[PDB]
RNA sequence: GGUUGCGGCCAUAUCUACCAGAAAGCACCGUUUCCCGUCCGAUCAACUGUAGUUAAGCUGGUAAGAGCCUGACCGAGUAGUGUAGUGGGUGACCAUACGCGAAACUCAGGUGCUGCAAUCU
RNA sequence: ACAGAAAUCUCCAGUAGAACAAAAGGGUAAAAGCCCCCUUGAUUUUGAUUUUCAGUGUGAAUACAAACCAUGAAAGUGUG
RNA sequence: UCACCUUGACCUAUUCUCAAACUUUAAAUAUGUAAGAAGUCCUUGUUACUUAAUUGAACGUGGACAUUUGAAUGAAGAGC
């Protein structure tokens, strides 16, 4: 009572979002996009591992659940559920239609899928450096729930941030880094010095 | 408080003088836009502005790069014609409008023809075109932002410029003496306003009612010993002097423009440079995060 | 029965068989939609110029 | 059904061009148009009178008529396999002068000037434009410029 | 500091909301009239709730604005009725202040057909010289930050002249 | 050079906060008989530059300010894209050839200019 | 004061986040919104032009010209 | 408690991801015009239009400029 995903595998249509014209879209069954120890400090989880798409296709929300649960459960079992942070980095925003014999054959909403490119991250995990084999094995287990080809790239970035590991260490053993609840805030050379003293005391030495 | 950055980025400023509150650009479009088949003919406006302590009347056309003044008359140059006090009154506006009319008609060669209403009586009149001669100078009234009300001094300036021989299109329901019942202007109140009778009757009734007000007000009148019943021939001799020599003598200029400029430069705060800004930032860093 | 609604296929090749024509301009276009007051004065300004060049040569 | 009104498919054409809404500046109303001037057509969306059809956006034509607030414009329009002359009645805020007819008129004045300095002496001054030419012989020095460059780069992922 | 930076009363508005039309609000307009010396103006209802018993555009209120010396003595009468006890509240952050009373028309009395009483809202708007720049037609400016009225400055002025006390029971 | 009136281009001009402004101007300010307008001479109107003041407006400056503007071989010749092949690949797509070529980003710089008229240590 | 989340009144902020009969899009801030005053230009004559297009018609619209008017101090605007 | 681990929100600075009927920005390809003798300058003729005013407008007379006469390539004749 569900069409196989090869029917809706490829990005054949313009993106059909839930809008004021769609109005009757069933709910995405992936609803949790951060898992593990999501509240952890940027300094806690320096190593970032990425599951990256090699193909231009669509990932169903069913497949996103089925891979998220598998990677989460392998990492929870082998390494404990507070030793990793998992982020689904795609959201199923495209509505797939089904026409359930060709007069008036415009389809009603079937489901929700996520349009991915070559080189988009689907899942990102940050851990300690000693958890690398468990994370790579969890993501390679999560590969089987996704159609197409996906590579496991070790990021050269500290955590979920967008700067390199020696650059982040040069930035935090100097004074341009202060913590947020799960992410971090950086100090700039621009803005009022009264506010850049109100935050970041540890710089200007 | 707290204008957001999105608000600042999406904000559209009004022009400069709408921001300054000086130009109704809605009115300016209609006053400045020439008939396109009259191709380069300048459309002339009698700009009349009443600040405190001065009346400005300028005959202005518009160009691409800016407006151009044909002639200008100020109420503070009426002391050369014999009006020292009340330089923003309704009659002073009349004398300034008569002066801009005579100055413009002397600048354009239309002073022999188009004398105007030579003896001011206060009747509704338009400058008729001389047959087989030049047409009179067509000027359009620019009152700017101030309200059109019955008895306002913009129409004193209108009345004086029309009486000086300019063609200004105007109706008569905005002069003092108009009444809302019958469509008729009253020349008695119109002529008394032209010759300052509304000021003079006030001086008479204050001089018969109470003197602590009549010494606060009209003190310079008493110092120049001008009677209440003698403003009319002051204004009449002023109109004769205007019609006899309106040709704009300027002032002496009295410590010339470079000596004005060098003295007024010593009060301009000069904008700083990158070097003083970097030094200021570094010294502020030392003073604020240098551990007291 | 259902058929082919519309296509612009072959239409540019047909238009370039005789090779889309510019409308062949002339000195002195017509006064079609030219302003009538300008036309009325243009009539008299050309009447007087015909007489002026008549008297200039004779 | 279908819809082919006068201003159909004009959602973006007659839009008013971010942070430039509101009143039209006054040089638009003080520009002077003569019959025979070559004008560009771009409809202001904030003035609905005298407004050209959406076909005429970006079209360039000749003033044939001048009126109280409007000019008439000849535009050539390709109807089928020929060109038809269209007469437009456009107010002057939908009209601007062509800068090409400026540039060509200073080229006409330059041509007359150099022909005058060729008549003064030195005839055959060669006063047509030329396309961009192939460059001549250079000598390239190696003075503080010793040619030093490496190879193609290895692949790294940097993700 | 500066005489032009002095704090004045500019207007005092007397609002009586009578959520109906007819004789009661006609007499509520009357009781505003002989106190103010001025004819008041009625206010229409903006919309309809059908819980307050008000319908849209029904003239359910009266108010009048009094200025200058006439405002000052009506304010003095209102503070004698309120026994000079304003609160920590009643003072706006913008430096305006008001209260509410009833039945203070004991003196300054007309023919007086005493059938029915009304309560009444006092509101006082406080400013400095130079507030014309936000009200005039030409060059409509904004009052500067130093020149604005504040709650601290208006409560200092109020526990000066009229020599009252705020917040106290 | 200041200031005024009228502008042009419409933020390099706006916004937030603070500090200065001689002279003239502008301004606030003073009065209600008159023309006029309001519930209210607050706004509008009139009258006096008199009773007063630079407090505000206004102008100028400051700010590792927000915004805006300019530039950069900064990203980036990247993305995209016209043309070509009996190129590759099951496909999805991709590479090469001949051309065109972004935006965000990152830096650095800037923060009204100017026309007519009048006036001013 | 009654009076609360909603009744009126006062101040501050507010680039439109409102409104403009009715779809949706465009447009509009001393306005095209709101409120008031005056009105009938929603008139007459007959051409031109644009869009649909065959460059026919019809509908709708544009700009003028000859009048007569309205409005405003006026420039101007007004042929729904 | 009658100011307390276990507060809904709301605002503030961040964060992951998107849009045929979203957008500050914005290509490539496609598309309008121009690249002159019906052109340009100098002088002065017409008129009932226009200007305060031969001020302009439009069309003119007389004069100066000879194919490198105003980019390229081609033209197979061009136009009707
Ligand atoms: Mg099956
Ligand atoms: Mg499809
Ligand atoms: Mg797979
Ligand atoms: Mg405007
Ligand atoms: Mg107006
Ligand atoms: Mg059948
Ligand atoms: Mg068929
Ligand atoms: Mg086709
Ligand atoms: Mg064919
Ligand atoms: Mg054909
Ligand atoms: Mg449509
Ligand atoms: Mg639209
Ligand atoms: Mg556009
Ligand atoms: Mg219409
Ligand atoms: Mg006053
Ligand atoms: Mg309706
Ligand atoms: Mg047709
Ligand atoms: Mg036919
Ligand atoms: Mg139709
Ligand atoms: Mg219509
Ligand atoms: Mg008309
Ligand atoms: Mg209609
Ligand atoms: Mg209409
Ligand atoms: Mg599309
Ligand atoms: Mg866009
Ligand atoms: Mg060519
Ligand atoms: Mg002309």
């Amino acid at each position: 009572a569900r069409r196989p995903a090869r029917c809706y595998r490829y990005q054949k249509n313009k993106p059909y979002p839930k809008s004021r014209y769609n109005r009757a879209v069933p709910d995405s069954k992936i609803r949790i996009y951060d898992l593990g120890k999501k509240k952890a400090t940027v300094d806690e989880f320096p190593l970032c591992v990425h599951l990256v798409s090699n193909e231009l296709e669509q990932l169903s929300s069913e497949a996103l659940e089925a891979a998220r649960i598998c990677a989460n459960k392998y990492m929870t079992t082998v390494s404990g559920r507070d030793a990793f942070h998992l982020r689904v980095r795609v959201h199923p925003f495209h509505v797939l239609r089904i026409n359930k014999g060709m007069r008036g054959a415009w389809g009603k909403p079937h489901g929700l899928a996520a349009r991915v490119d070559i080189g988009q991250i689907i899942f990102s995990v940050r851990t300690k450096d000693s958890n690398k084999d468990v994370v790579v094995e969890g993501l390679r287990r999560a590969r089987y729930k996704f159609p197409g080809q996906q590579k496991i790239i070790l990021s050269k970035k500290w955590g979920f941030t967008n700067l390199d590991r020696p650059e982040y260490l040069k930035k935090r053993e100097a004074g341009e880094v202060k913590d947020d609840g799960a992410f971090v805030k950086f100090l700039s050379k621009k803005g009022s010095l009264e506010n850049n003293i109100r935050e970041f005391p540890e710089y200007f030495a | 408080d707290a204008k957001s950055s999105a608000y600042s980025s999406r904000f559209q400023t009004p022009f400069r003088r709408r921001r300054e509150g000086k130009t109704d650009y809605y009115q300016r479009k209609r006053l400045v836009t020439q008939h396109k088949a009259k191709y380069n003919t300048p459309k002339y406006r009698l700009v009349v502005r009443f600040t405190n302590k001065d009346i400005i009347c300028q005959i202005i056309s518009s160009t691409i790069t800016g407006d151009v003044v044909l002639a200008a008359a100020y109420s503070h140059e009426l002391p050369r014609y014999g009006i020292t006090h009340g330089l923003t009154n309704w009659a002073a506006a009349y004398a300034t409008g008569l002066l801009i009319a005579r100055r413009t008609l002397q600048k354009l060669g239309l002073d022999e023809t188009y004398k105007g209403v030579e003896e001011v009586e206060g009747e509704y009149e338009l400058t008729e075109a001389v047959e087989d001669g030049p047409r009179p100078f067509k000027v359009f009234l620019d009152i700017g932002l101030q309200r059109t009300t019955t008895g306002a001094r913009v129409f004193g300036a209108l009345k004086g410029a029309s009486d000086g021989g300019l063609y200004v299109p105007h109706s008569e329901n905005r002069f003092p003496g108009w009444d809302f019942e019958t469509e008729e202007i009253d020349p008695e109140l119109l002529r008394s306003y032209i010759f300052g009778g509304h000021v003079s009757q006030y001086m008479e009734e204050l001089a018969d009612d109470d003197e602590e007000r009549f010494s606060e007000l009209f003190k310079g009148y008493l110092a120049d010993d001008i009677d209440a019943d003698s403003l009319e021939d002051i204004y009449t001799s002023a109109h004769e002097a205007i019609r006899a020599d309106p040709a704009f003598k300027p002032t002496e200029k009295k410590f010339t423009k470079e000596q004005y400029a060098a003295e007024s430069k010593k009060y301009r705060q000069t904008k700083l440079s990158k070097e003083e800004r970097a030094a200021r930032v570094a010294a502020k860093i030392a003073a604020l995060a240098g551990q007291q | 029965a259902k058929s082919k609604n519309h296509t612009a296929h072959n239409q540019t090749r047909k238009a370039h068989r005789n090779g889309i024509k510019k409308p062949k301009t002339y000195k002195y276009p017509s006064l079609k939609g030219v302003d009538p007051k300008f036309r009325r004065n243009h009539k008299h300004a050309l009447h007087g110029t015909a007489k002026a060049l008549a008297a200039a040569k004779k | 059904g279908k819809s082919h009104g006068y201003r159909s498919r004009t959602r973006y054409m007659f839009q008013r061009d971010f942070r430039k809404h509101g009143a039209v500046h006054l040089s638009t109303y003080l520009k002077v148009y003569k019959v025979g001037d070559i004008v560009d057509i771009k409809a202001n969306g904030s003035i609905q009178k005298g407004m050209p059809h959406k076909f005429y956006q970006g079209k360039t034509g000749v003033v044939y008529n001048v009126t109280k607030s409007s000019v008439g414009v000849i535009i050539n329009k390709m109807v089928g396999n020929r060109y038809l002359e269209k007469r437009l009645n456009l107010r002057v805020e939908h009209i601007k002068h062509s800068k090409c007819r400026q540039e060509f008129l200073e080229r006409v004045k330059a041509n007359a000037a150099k022909r005058a300095e060729a008549k003064a002496q030195g005839v055959a001054v060669q006063l047509k434009r030329q396309p961009a030419q192939p460059r001549e012989s250079r000598i390239v020095s190696t003075e503080g410029n010793v040619p030093q460059t490496l190879a193609p780069v290895p692949y790294e992922t940097f993700i | 500091q500066n005489p032009m930076r002095d704090l004045k009363i500019e207007k005092l508005v007397l609002n009586i909301s009578v959520g109906e039309s007819g004789d009661r609000l006609t007499r509520a307009s009357k009781v505003l009239e002989q106190l103010s010396g001025q004819t008041p103006v009625q206010s229409k209802a903006r919309y309809t709730v059908r819980t307050f018993g008000i319908r849209r555009n029904e003239k359910i209120a009266v108010h009048v604005t009094v200025r200058g010396p006439k405002a000052e003595e009506i304010l003095e009468r209102g503070l004698k009725v309120k026994e000079y006890q304003l609160r920590d509240r009643n003072f706006s952050a913008t430096g305006n202040f008001g209260f509410g009373i009833d039945e203070h028309i004991d003196l300054g009395i007309k023919y007086d057909p005493s059938i029915g009483i009304f309560g009444m809202d006092f509101y006082v708007v406080m400013n400095r010289p130079g507030a014309r720049v936000t009200r005039r037609k030409r060059c409509k400016g904004t009052v500067g930050n130093s020149h604005k009225t504040t709650k601290e400055d208006t409560v200092s002025w109020f526990k000066q002249k009229y020599d009252a006390d705020v917040l106290d029971k």
